[PDB]
RNA sequence: CCACAGAG
């Protein structure tokens, strides 16, 4: 019944915008051990339709064979996956520090999965090659056809990837948390009666 | 001094309150307060096409309420319209906003028709009304009411039975052996069927639009599940036999070379059928088919293509299980998966219909006024309404009236939904209500549908249906039920996420048959991780008063996973709860209750009695009385002989006759001569039988004293002396007493009514 | 053939409730047993099967 | 929209010539009663 | 009924641990069926036996059964002694529900007041799982009265149209309308079975 | 047996619904030989003799390998052997197999070779589920065997298909009294008299089932009629 | 075949090429497996069911032969245990079936 | 690098043991059914304290917490605080070996909820025209869930 | 001309 020691939460980060991926083509564990992330080349961000692309420079030393991909892949070497940003309120990523356990809001949750540029490029150059040689108001788009619409048309941004940035994301939160605690406003039983 | 074995007194206070011809009634006015709203919100804006600045948008609507005058306005009385051949109608009131030259003109009270009032309605001049003032309008107070007047006839919607919507249901043909899943996505713009069938041993997904059977990987691929593997997880799970089965769906995707969503999106956009409207590209056309088309009831609005996916996955894992073995296949029979749909339903559909004829009428006659230049403050509204207003009536009386049902926007066509209400006895007119139709009645598939399923227990008579023909095809309504109410889902979803439901669009797809899943509506939700504790907080809460009490909640272990049901057309059942081995309503309750205070919904507020369907029903442990409870029971009866409609509580001692005698008293009932009503000499109908000396049974029954058949009988009692009094009475005949007759025994009259109508011909 | 005890039970009923005053109730799964009936009709003077 | 009766439709059917009106027709000098037993009356 | 009940249980205990006996050669399942149905038919023909040997002359429907004019040896049976087992399509009762008859009884259950047997006399009154039960096999016997009419009907109608030219000529030899012979003589003998 | 049956019976259909075939045995009073005889004619498929099936990749070659063990064949007593299974595998017209593929490895090994894009793997994954559904002993539309006693203790075989030439003509068997319910099988393998005679039998067996006592000329008659 | 792949997680189809070798190419993505050296297999395993015995306990308390036994590489028995068992038709030889005693590996003549 | 481009082989289960493997799956990555709950609630609450302990001032260590959407609401230093700051509940843990989290003065259950079999990773975005950047913070090692106690 | 509703 009683308590022998509480580990206290401590709300910050209000601002941050906390992203988090969800591979869905690699486990999170190989045996026993944890698994190792991959490298990172490149990445984009859609600012409009919330899409995330990560290029992954997969290993060319063993079962390649570059031959086939610069026979029709045009020598591709990087696997691409693309995922959807999607809103999930009630979702804070945590840490712990010093028995203390600190909680900052994720805005959005990713999944992302394997993509195949290369065989959409092929699709519509044999799409031109067998077109051309041969022939043989406006707006009533809604629905998900005006957001696939506007992922096309978008102007991708470029960014930029930094690692070793958990110390100085710490030291911020820890900053932004320290200086703050709050004093309980209403009873336990008023949080039935209005969505429990 | 009271026991518990009484408790039975919650019957006549259940029916103190809600009455027994609740289901048209409750319906009714849930379409007069709000679908009348809904229906004007959804179409209330109107604009010309030649002078775009032209606007005429409705604000507000009633009926038999003017906006000036607070008290309502004068109707004919229900028994004046049934002599005068009239329809016992409101006007419809609707207030209007729209432009005179550049004057903002808001204009109130125009009439658009007149909406036929349904009797002892909240809009009825017979709601609420003591016998006295009852008797002033000359009419009987123990009327049931629920019908519609209209020429002078009388017709009552009967409430319909139809397989539930949006529902996966699975079926197997075994002499052809295929397996499908069928899904009837039903909503405001589509009513579309979607199939999944098995052919030649490959999953393949059809529908009315596609051209083509489409193979299920393709779809899958195109709905946004790029990867393979993921498609076998989801489908199958960590299982060995359903992978064998599966796996050659997958090595289809790769026979014909697919493997981005682009190339699957194409190809299906390629077998699009219903291609028109300047049509985009093939991408495009496959994208809306697959947004849109294939699942109507789930629609998708950004570029996450999750919740559709994993509905057509899970529909795919039923599929899979059911080739596995062909016992786990769910029973279209089963009254869980019937809908009841209302005469509320059918009229604010019909209403629907006729006000978008209206309206596009109204502007097609504005349009041509206003093309030409010689207009004249903007050639007002309310000069050239009524003369469309005459329309809407003339369409609500026809449809009522003749019982055809024609709606070309729902491409629906339905014949026989109004009947006559038949007053052959008091009992035959309470009988007609309360009565379901099935939903076909071609098919002569005996053990299908015509039997009597044991899931009925309580939510449909188990001894009245018609004998004949339509034998089992017509059911009545037990004594004690509700039907629910269609209710918001959004709050329930947000509830869901509270109590601990893991959403999709962040739960691993390989892991999700490796914990319960939930469902709303039949459509995924999310993961739970504690199933049990899940159901247990959610009837906690709903028995707390916290959600709608007609919110269902039960965990099918077969299928491992949990199904909160929210729409209405579910059959219902209110039951006492147990708990710990012993009643949650004790001696106490029952004494307040018989007090006077403390009344049925003081009940449902306490957390003492509940309602369950069938779905719900399959989830408990019901007793059958006191001495029955065991440590283990979830939920006591109330009383038994509520699984006795209306009809079949006329019979004393029904338990001890054989079932087929009391379907045939429950048949023979309804042609009983008697009292029909207190008003039944005022009346002038097409055939009306009384009799001159009704008596009381000697032998009555609660169901008897609940519907007040004791009032006006249909018989009387005779000395009967068993016996073969001479060679008369053999197969079946009686001996009747010629003193007895001449006494005044069974002395009966015809009425007989014979009408003229002295027409003004045109010259 | 028919099987109809109820109608015995329903007459038994009528009798005993006519000669005791009162109107018998019978409800399905209960009602006014049969040997209260019985009881009736023999302080009444008649059979006891009626 | 309803179908109109064609010569195969007046031919064909329950309703049609040969099951409705020429194997079997309505007849003169009939009539139709609810039956009552009788004892004290003959066999034939 | 009691020795009956608790036989049927200890046969359902031995099928519920699995070492169930499959003699006939069907699953476990379809013989634990064939020998409760027969346990059942056993005990509701002990009962009805010693009912009827226990009725004394004079008692009107064993007279009527004994004169064949109305009733038989069953339903004296099923009105003074246990009624019995009822049949739905050759089977007991269907599980409506989650593997299981109604929801008055436990999940998983097999016991002959679930499945559908009654032990109660039509004198002393029903349970209402019995009235159900009843009143299923009663409406499916109605059902069956009310479908069988229209293909009994064709099939009749069938018949006649087939076989409405033949008749017996004065040569003794059953001929079409087109003067072909179909049997030398009827039946090899020439017999009406009239006579 | 009732209103179908009749509706069945008299409305010659090719297709019926229990077909079945009943047959005497020469041995009838012994249970050993009624099994080996029920081992001839009811079906065994691949499933039933092979503890696996699977398909290997050599090095520059591609085949499936199914086990078959003795052991199963023994103790069922059936006229089976590995070479039997390989004639029998064969005989599939759907699996389009040439008849010089099949190999024989060790007692047990039975391998089936596949030969030449993407068309191998295709065709190997469709043999492999394919494979273990084939008829390797006994009649194609046999469904099931089922071994009866009669009153009299002697023994008979119930089968339910359509092979009732194949069941007659199979050793063991006695072809001069075995019948079946079934009237076109009766009429194209005995002639239109027994056609006739099948026909009488099956109504009257049907009609005294329900005790209606129709009197047996009219069966006659109508069977007169039908042939 | 149930491969699936390490970087798409995709259905490995096997091909030839040209060259004539096997491999596990994926057509979603570069990536194969050549099945040089060591071979690849995929084992379905049919289940095994407890079948009806025919000759469970058919030579019991029965008379022996004389006969010399086929597998002579085990046992060298020559007293076998005999049993006589109509199977053929009436006007056929009867058959028996005989079994050795060491080694089992029962056979029948006809 | 061997066995990330070694083919994988999918999870293959028996049919009939299905549901007894179920547990054994559970574990491996990281009446009755009253009895059964109470067992996983058991686990469950010394694996998440045995994993709270672990990740003690550890590097790239993440958990993710799945808390109700409405948080009770509080007193700015009434607008209700919407948004949240500073300490606001403690996860406590009791003397027979069970946990519970005190929001404020809402006491509340906790459990770890659906065990996923992927790699997980926080990110940190910073969007601006003149410079983009986006951070890996650390991995995603596990997730739990909290759930109000009625 | 249809469709309901009952009676065998
Ligand atoms: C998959 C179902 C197969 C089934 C419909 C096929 C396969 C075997 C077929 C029968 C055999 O051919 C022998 C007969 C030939 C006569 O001419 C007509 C009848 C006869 C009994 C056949 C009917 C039918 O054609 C059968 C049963
Ligand atoms: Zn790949
Ligand atoms: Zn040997």
């Amino acid at each position: 019944d009683p308590v022998i020691e509480e580990f206290p939460l401590k709300i910050s980060g209000e601002e941050e915008s906390l992203h988090v991926f969800q591979y869905a083509n690699r486990p999170r564990l190989v045996g026993r051990k944890p698994a190792e992330h991959p490298f990172i080349s490149a990445a984009r961000y859609k600012p409009k339709s919330h899409l995330w692309e990560i290029d992954i420079p997969l290993d060319e030393q063993a079962f390649y064979n570059k031959d086939k991909a610069e026979s029709e892949w045009n020598g591709v070497n990087v696997q691409t996956l693309k995922g959807v940003g999607v809103e999930n309120n009630g979702q804070y990523a945590a840490f712990v520090k010093d028995m203390q356990v600190y909680l900052v809001p994720i805005e959005r949750v990713a999944q992302l999965k394997p993509f195949f540029k290369y065989i959409d490029d092929a699709n519509v150059t044999r799409k031109q090659e067998d077109a051309r040689r041969n022939p043989n108001s406006q707006n009533r788009l809604t629905g998900s056809l005006l957001a696939h619409k506007v992922a096309d048309e978008e102007a991708n941004i470029e960014l930029t990837w930094a690692e070793g940035t958990f110390e100085q994301f710490k030291d911020t939160i820890v900053k932004e948390a320290e200086d703050k605690t709050l004093v309980a406003l209403e009873k336990q039983e008023d949080y039935i009666d209005n969505l429990v | 001094i009271n026991t518990a074995q009484d408790k039975w007194h919650l019957l006549p206070a259940f029916l103190k309150v809600k009455g027994l011809v609740k289901q048209h009634l409750d319906s009714f006015n849930y379409f007069v307060d709000t679908d009348l709203k809904k229906i004007i919100k959804a179409n209330q804006l109107i604009l010309s096409d030649v002078d775009p600045e032209f606007y005429l948008k409705y604000v507000d609507i009633r009926v038999g309420k003017k906006s000036s005058s607070s008290t309502k306005d004068y109707l004919t009385p229900p028994h004046e319209c049934r002599l005068r051949d009239m329809t016992y109608s409101a006007p419809i009131y609707v207030d209007i906003e729209y432009t005179r030259g550049r004057n903002i003109i808001m204009h109130k009270d125009v009439e658009i028709g007149r909406m036929p009032i349904m009797l002892r309605s909240n809009k009825c001049i017979l709601y609420d009304a003591d016998e006295s003032k009852m008797a002033k309008l000359n009419e009987c107070p123990l009327d049931p009411g629920g019908y519609f007047i209209v020429n002078g006839t009388e017709k009552v919607i009967l409430v319909q039975e139809q397989l539930s919507k949006n529902r996966i249901i699975v079926e197997a043909d075994e002499k052809k052996g295929i397996v499908q899943a069928s899904v009837t996505s039903s909503t405001h713009e589509r009513k579309s069927k979607t199939y999944v069938i098995t052919k030649n041993g490959k999953i393949y997904l059809k529908h009315n639009s596609i051209a083509e059977e489409i193979p299920i990987a393709i779809v899958l691929k195109a709905c946004g599940i790029l990867s393979d593997l993921e498609i076998m997880q989801l489908v199958c799970g960590n299982d060995s036999s359903y992978q064998d089965i599966f796996a050659v769906n997958l090595e289809e995707s790769s026979k014909l070379d697919i493997y981005t969503q682009q190339q699957a999106l194409e190809y299906i956009g390629a077998k699009v059928k219903t291609m028109r409207r300047q049509k985009l590209t093939i991408l495009q056309e496959g994208i809306e088919a697959i947004a849109t088309t294939v699942i109507a009831h789930l629609t998708v609005e950004a570029l996450d293509f999750r919740e559709k996916a994993l509905y057509i996955a899970m529909m795919t894992r039923r599929v899979v299980m059911a080739m596995y073995n062909p016992k786990m296949i769910d029973d279209r029979d089963y009254v869980g998966n019937k809908r009841l749909e209302l005469a509320g339903q059918l009229i604010s559909l019909l209403f629907e219909d006729l006000f978008k004829k209206f309206n596009n009428d109204f502007k097609l006659s504005i349009d041509k006024v206003l093309k030409k230049p010689n207009r004249a403050m903007e050639y007002d509204a309310l000069l050239s309404i009524n003369v469309h207003s005459n329309n809407i009536t003339s369409g609500l009386n026809r449809a009522i009236s003749t019982g055809n049902w024609s709606l070309k926007r729902f491409k629906m066509e339905r014949a026989g939904v109004t009947h006559v209400l038949s007053r052959l006895s008091y009992i035959s007119a309470l009988g007609m209500m309360t009565r379901i139709s099935s939903q076909f009645e071609k098919s002569r598939k005996v053990s299908g549908p015509r039997a009597l399923q044991p899931s009925q227990f309580g939510m449909l008579c188990t001894a009245d249906t018609p004998e004949g023909e339509a034998c089992g095809l017509v059911k009545n309504l037990a004594l004690m039920t509700h039907i629910t109410t269609d209710d918001e889902e959004e709050p329930i979803k947000k509830l869901c996420y509270v109590l601990g439901v893991e959403d999709i669009t962040l739960i691993d797809s390989a892991s999700l048959h490796l914990n319960y899943g939930v469902y709303l509506n039949g459509t995924l939700i999310g993961s739970i991780r504690f199933p049990t504790k899940f159901v247990t907080q959610f009837r906690h809460l709903r028995r707390t008063g916290k959600v709608s009490e007609f919110i269902s909640i039960y965990s099918n272990s077969h299928q491992m996973a949990v199904h909160i049901a929210t729409d209405g057309g579910r059959i219902c059942r209110p039951l006492i709860i147990v708990s710990d081995g012993q009643s949650r309503v004790k001696d106490i309750h029952l004494r307040k209750l018989l007090d006077g205070e403390l009344d049925f919904d003081d009940f449902l507020k306490l957390g003492l009695v509940e309602y369950l369907d069938v779905n719900e029903e399959n989830d408990s442990y019901i007793a059958l009385y006191e001495k029955d409870i065991v440590p283990s029971m979830t939920h006591l009866e109330i009383e038994p002989f509520t699984i006795l409609g209306a009809v079949a509580g006329l019979i004393p001692y029904p338990h001890h006759n054989q079932s087929p005698r009391n379907t045939y008293q429950c048949a023979m009932g309804k042609q009983a001569i008697g009292a029909i009503a207190y008003n039944q000499f005022k009346r002038i109908d097409t055939l009306l039988y009384l009799m001159t000396y009704p008596q009381q049974p000697m032998v009555k029954t609660k169901t008897i004293e609940l519907i007040d058949y004791d009032k006006l009988p249909a018989g009387q009692n005779a000395t009967v002396a068993v016996m073969s009094y001479s060679g008369y009475d053999i197969e079946d005949a009686l001996v009747l007493n010629k003193s007895s007759i001449d006494r005044g025994f069974g002395r009966c009259e015809t009425r007989r009514k014979t009408t003229t109508v002295l027409k003004r011909y045109a010259n | 053939s028919r099987m109809t005890v109820g109608k015995m039970i329903e007459l038994i009923s009528g009798k005993a409730g006519v000669l005791n005053g009162t109107l018998e109730y019978g409800t399905c799964f209960g009602g006014s047993k049969l040997e209260d009936m019985s009881k009736i009709l023999v302080d009444q003077g008649f059979n006891y099967s009626g | 929209v309803k179908p109109i009766r064609g010569f195969c439709q007046r031919l064909k059917g329950k309703q049609g010539r040969f099951r409705g009106n020429l194997s079997g027709k309505r007849v003169d000098f009939s009539g139709r009663t609810v039956i009552s037993p009788d004892p004290n009356l003959s066999i034939d | 009924v009691e020795i009956a009940y608790h036989k049927c249980d200890e046969l359902i205990t031995l099928f519920n641990k699995g070492e169930l006996e499959t003699q006939p050669g069907c699953n476990e399942e379809q013989t634990l069926e064939a020998k409760i149905g027969g346990l059942l038919s056993k005990v509701r023909e002990e009962v009805g036996d010693v009912c009827i040997n226990e009725l004394d002359n004079w008692n009107a429907p064993l007279i009527m059964a004994t004169c064949g004019s109305k009733g038989s040896t069953l339903n004296v049976s099923q009105m003074v002694a246990v009624v019995g087992q009822q049949i739905i399509s050759g089977n007991r009762v269907p599980d409506g529900f989650q593997d299981r008859s109604l929801p008055h009884f436990p999940k998983n259950s097999k016991t002959p007041q679930s499945k559908g047997f009654v032990r109660n006399s039509f004198f002393s009154g029903l349970s209402p799982p019995e009235f159900l039960f009843h009143a299923i096999s009663g409406r499916e016997g109605l059902v069956d009265t009310a479908v069988k009419t229209a293909e009994t009907g064709y099939m009749s109608r069938r018949l006649m149209k087939s076989l409405e030219d033949l008749s017996c000529q004065y040569d003794n030899t059953v001929r079409t309308s087109a003067n072909g012979i179909v049997q030398f003589t009827y039946g090899g003998d020439g017999l009406d079975p009239l006579e | 047996l009732g209103v179908p049956r009749i509706k069945e019976i008299i409305n010659a259909s090719k297709v019926i619904s229990t077909p079945i075939i009943n047959a005497v045995l020469v041995n009838d009073n012994d249970e050993r030989a009624a099994r080996v005889v029920k081992g001839r004619v009811e079906k065994t498929l691949l499933s039933d003799v092979a503890f696996y099936v699977q398909d290997v990749y050599k090095d520059n070659l591609s085949f499936i390998q199914v086990r078959i063990d003795l052991g199963t064949i023994d103790k069922l007593q059936l006229e089976l052997t590995i070479e039997d299974i390989a004639v029998a595998i064969t005989r599939a017209s759907k699996l389009k197999i040439q008849a010089s593929d099949v190999n024989i490895i060790g007692k047990d090994r039975i391998a089936i070779n596949v030969f030449p894009e993407n068309d191998v793997f295709y065709r190997m994954q469709q043999l492999r589920r394919a494979l273990p559904d084939v008829v390797v002993k006994g009649l194609p539309d046999i469904s099931r065997a089922v071994i009866n006693i009669r009153d009299d203790g002697k023994r008979e075989l119930l089968v339910e298909g359509y092979g009732l030439r194949d069941v007659m003509c199979t050793d063991g068997v006695i072809g001069s009294r075995t019948t079946t319910n079934h009237v076109l099988e009766v009429f194209s393998v005995l002639g239109i008299e027994a056609a006739r005679y099948s026909i009488i039998r099956e109504i009257n067996y049907t009609m005294s089932n329900h005790g209606m006592s129709v009197d047996p000329r009219h069966i006659q008659l109508l069977g007169d009629v039908m042939t | 075949m149930l491969s699936f792949c390490p970087s798409c997680n995709n259905m490995l189809l096997i091909t030839s090429g040209d060259s004539g070798v096997y491999t596990l190419a994926c057509r979603s993505c570069p990536y194969e497996f050549p099945i040089e050296g060591i071979e690849i297999y995929d084992r379905k395993k049919l289940p095994r069911k407890e079948v009806d015995d025919v000759l469970g306990g058919g030579w019991d308390n029965v008379d022996q032969t004389k006969t010399q036994c086929p597998n002579y590489d085990t046992c060298g028995g020559e007293s076998a245990y005999f049993f006589q068992l109509q199977i053929r038709s009436a006007d056929e030889p009867m058959t028996t079936f005989y079994k050795c005693v060491n080694c089992g590996h029962r056979w029948k003549e006809n | 690098r061997i066995e990330q481009l070694f083919p994988v082989r999918p999870v293959r289960v028996r049919h009939e043991d299905v549901e007894t493997v179920k547990r054994e799956i559970q574990e491996a990555l990281s009446g009755k059914e009253a009895a059964a709950e109470l067992e996983l609630l058991n686990a469950d609450h010394q694996h998440i304290l045995r994993k709270l302990k672990k990740m003690n001032n550890k590097p790239e260590r993440f958990m993710v917490f799945q808390l109700p959407t409405r948080l009770p609401a509080f007193e700015r230093p009434a607008l209700s605080t919407r948004e949240l700051a500073g300490k606001v509940g403690s996860i406590r843990v009791h003397k027979s070996g069970k946990l519970s989290v005190k929001i404020g003065n809402v006491v509340m259950d906790i459990g770890k909820g659906a065990e996923t079999t992927f790699l997980q990773d926080v990110i940190a975005l910073s969007i601006a025209d003149d410079a983009s950047s986006a951070e890996l913070l650390g991995r995603v090692d596990g997730k739990i869930v909290v759930t109000p106690q009625i």
